[PDB]
């Protein structure tokens, strides 16, 4: 039982990594936004 | 040696992690200073027209 709940402590070790990814999309919208935004600065001119 | 590799697999992780993330927004910064230099371009150019 020690060495299957040694692997489990690992199989368990093993969410974050999808957000990080949530977190890289985070940041493409408003990456993209603010250079919607410049876009919108001329129209708003 | 079986375990210590599992705390610098642990390192390895969290420095790709922390390049992810830092070089994501370090490189958003810059890009959004580079896209105020296009503003430059688009917003002034409305007027100049």
């Amino acid at each position: 039982q020690q060495i299957d709940q040694q692997i489990e402590e690992e199989n368990i070790r093993q969410q974050r990594k999808a957000l990080q990814r949530e977190i890289e999309d985070d940041v493409s919208k408003q990456r993209e936004i603010k250079g919607q935004l410049l876009a919108e600065e001329f129209e708003r001119e | 040696e079986a375990i210590l590799n599992l705390e610098l697999k642990t390192a390895g992780r969290i420095n790709e992690v922390l390049n992810t993330k830092t070089k994501d927004q370090n490189i958003q910064s810059i890009t959004l200073q580079a896209e105020i230099a296009q503003k430059r371009l688009d917003m002034k150019y409305k007027q100049m027209e």
